[PDB]
């Protein structure tokens, strides 16, 4: 279809081989029996074979294979290049980027002078870090310098969620707060919490908060109203999800409890954790909850049974993520583990030689890599699919003397990391690295 | 058993 | 009962229902256009032998005859619309090219490298790895 134009125009010398003299629709049908990586090959054998391994068709679907679902434009005997192979080289790029390539020195965001950062929102191409010092920052991931500082809180804050240009923040002062990310207007203060607001989640319209109160509180970001109260635990609330249909809530009470928050009725507590739980992930099917009773169950939603009780972490789970049932669990036994929830296998134990030396503090993945921080001044870059290290993408000076990393966010190409010190030997900070190409 | 390791806010 | 085709150099096989129904376009020709003899003007008797065993078998080693066979196997599977043959010899060239770097695929087929010096080096760098 756009092949046929480079054939009469960049008119290759005759060929006396197989493909070259097959009709192109069945070249091509040939071709894509192949994977990306001889497709590559091929396209080097000669003039014909080039034109012919740059069908978009051809690409378009390799690209749909590894999830990449987006073209990339780029506006001597020339080339119509393909979009899709673009997209899918400028992808293998960044994958070996992250996995190999030199690390150009990170841009250091400084701010929050000896304090902690809390919480960290990383959107597009801003930042957002939350810290004790009662303030929090708005960045450019791009040019590295501070574009706002929220000051408002008279507490410390203590967690925040981004959907875009609308930040919320929560505060040891009780309150909650939604802000607006550019003009750094505070445009709402949503009281009714009696202690620090620990967790929130927000989707879409509606943010759901915890509190050491053991209350929740479904609230109206655009309103600025307080919905429901969800009222039924018995010690502080540490964590909380929400999907828009359920709430689901952990808590220093040992229970994980599901509601429906219209009607503010308790469907179901979650017995099981004999201490407290810590962290949660829902997916509007599983409940996995993670405690210092150093084990992680998977429920069912709908029924409040037990799934899955994944035992063999020796301490805190920190914190978690789950996708398309792959659990990636942190740990403060120094330990990350990969756990297929639908047949409680656990898949990996990320601990080499290379292992953290701390406790996890924070991790990411995506089908890849995993990018887990620690304690021991250091964010490690592993192989999702073998379990092994790769290596290490920071690793502070002052690691082992004081210097800890406390949160990581990632996108494709940039990866956002706090860093700070309980005792002065890290000045607290961003850090941002870039992996991208061109 | 390393936990506390990991901040919380002060208590009131 | 049993149906009968014509090769294009003029050879008359007897071939099952059963057996030819996997070729659309003999199906097309014997229930839709009423063929009697099926001419086939654009396979051999030679190959249609072949894409008769192979239809017999069905409903490798058949397909590692010389490079050429294949090709008009390829080529005879697109003609007849036999899905299945036609993907079991396109799969059988590409494992010809799996895993090889340039100079050693322009080999299995006979390639030649028309690339300039300098063309070379970029088509080297665009498809790095």
């Amino acid at each position: 279809t756009q092949v046929k134009h480079m054939m009469q125009v960049i008119e290759p010398q005759f060929q006396r081989d197989f493909i070259s003299l097959l009709p192109k629709e069945l070249a091509l049908y040939v071709l894509s029996f192949l994977e990306p990586k001889d497709l590559l090959q091929a396209a080097q054998t000669c003039r014909y074979w080039r034109i012919l391994a740059e069908d978009n068709l051809l690409w378009r679907e390799k690209c749909k294979e590894e999830g990449i679902d987006e073209p990339l434009h780029i506006k001597k005997p020339g080339f119509i290049h393909s979009p899709w192979k673009s997209a899918y080289i400028r992808q293998h790029r960044i994958d070996t980027n992250w996995r190999r390539g030199e690390l150009k020195s990170p841009k250091v965001l400084k701010g929050h002078d000896d304090h902690v950062i809390t919480c960290l929102q990383f959107c597009g191409n801003r930042i957002v870090s939350g810290s004790d010092d009662n303030t929090l920052k708005v960045w450019s991931a791009v040019t590295g310098k501070c574009l706002r500082t929220l000051v408002g809180h008279t507490g410390g804050v203590w967690s925040s969620q981004m959907r875009d240009n609308i930040i919320i923040s929560g505060s040891t002062d009780r309150t909650l707060k939604v802000w607006n990310a550019e003009t750094g207007e505070c445009i709402h203060t949503l009281y009714g919490h009696t202690s620090t607001v620990r967790c929130m989640h927000l989707h879409e319209k509606r943010v759901v908060s915890g509190s050491r109160d053991a209350t929740l509180r479904v609230w109206d970001i655009e309103t600025g109203q307080c919905l429901h109260v969800l009222m039924g635990h018995v010690a502080a609330v540490r964590c909380v999800q929400y999907d828009g249909r359920r709430v689901v809530s952990g808590a220093y009470d040992f229970m994980v409890k599901v509601w429906d928050p219209e009607t503010e009725t308790c469907l179901h507590t979650l017995q099981g954790h004999t201490n407290r739980v810590y962290s949660l992930q829902f997916d509007g099917i599983h409940v996995v909850s993670g405690s210092l009773d150093t084990s992680i169950r998977v429920w069912d939603v709908e029924t409040g049974n037990c799934i899955h009780t994944l035992t063999g972490h020796q301490s805190l789970t920190s914190g978690m993520e789950l996708k398309d049932n792959i659990l990636v669990s942190g740990n403060a036994d120094s330990t990350v583990k990969i756990w297929d929830i639908k047949t409680g296998q656990c898949l990996q134990t990320l601990q080499g030689p290379n292992k953290h030396q701390s406790a996890v503090t924070c991790l990411q993945f995506n089908k890849n890599f995993v990018i887990t921080s620690s304690d021991d001044g250091t964010v490690k870059l592993w192989d999702l699919k073998t379990g092994e290290f790769i290596r290490n993408l920071v690793t502070l000076e002052s690691g082992g003397s004081g210097g800890v990393v406390w949160r990581i966010r990632a996108s494709n190409t940039k990866l956002v990391c706090a860093v700070g010190s309980r005792n002065g030997t890290e000045e607290t900070k961003l850090l941002v690295l870039d992996f991208d190409v061109d | 058993k390393k936990f506390e390791l990991l901040p919380t806010p002060p208590l009131s | 009962p049993s149906i009968k085709l014509q090769s294009s150099d003029g050879e008359i096989f007897e071939v099952d229902v059963e057996i030819a129904k996997q070729s659309v376009t003999i199906k097309t020709m014997l229930e839709d256009l009423g063929m009697d003899p099926v001419p086939l003007p654009n396979v051999n008797a030679a190959i249609l032998k072949k894409v008769i065993q192979w239809c017999t078998h069905h409903k490798q080693e058949f397909l590692k005859v010389d490079q050429g066979t294949l090709f008009e196997l390829i080529l005879a599977a697109n003609y007849l619309d036999i899905k299945g043959l036609l993907d079991v010899t396109c799969k059988t060239v590409a494992n010809m090219i799996k895993g090889k770097t340039p100079e050693e695929i322009r080999k299995t087929f006979n390639i030649k490298n028309d690339f300039t010096e300098e063309e070379e080096a970029q088509v080297r760098k665009e498809n790095q790895w």
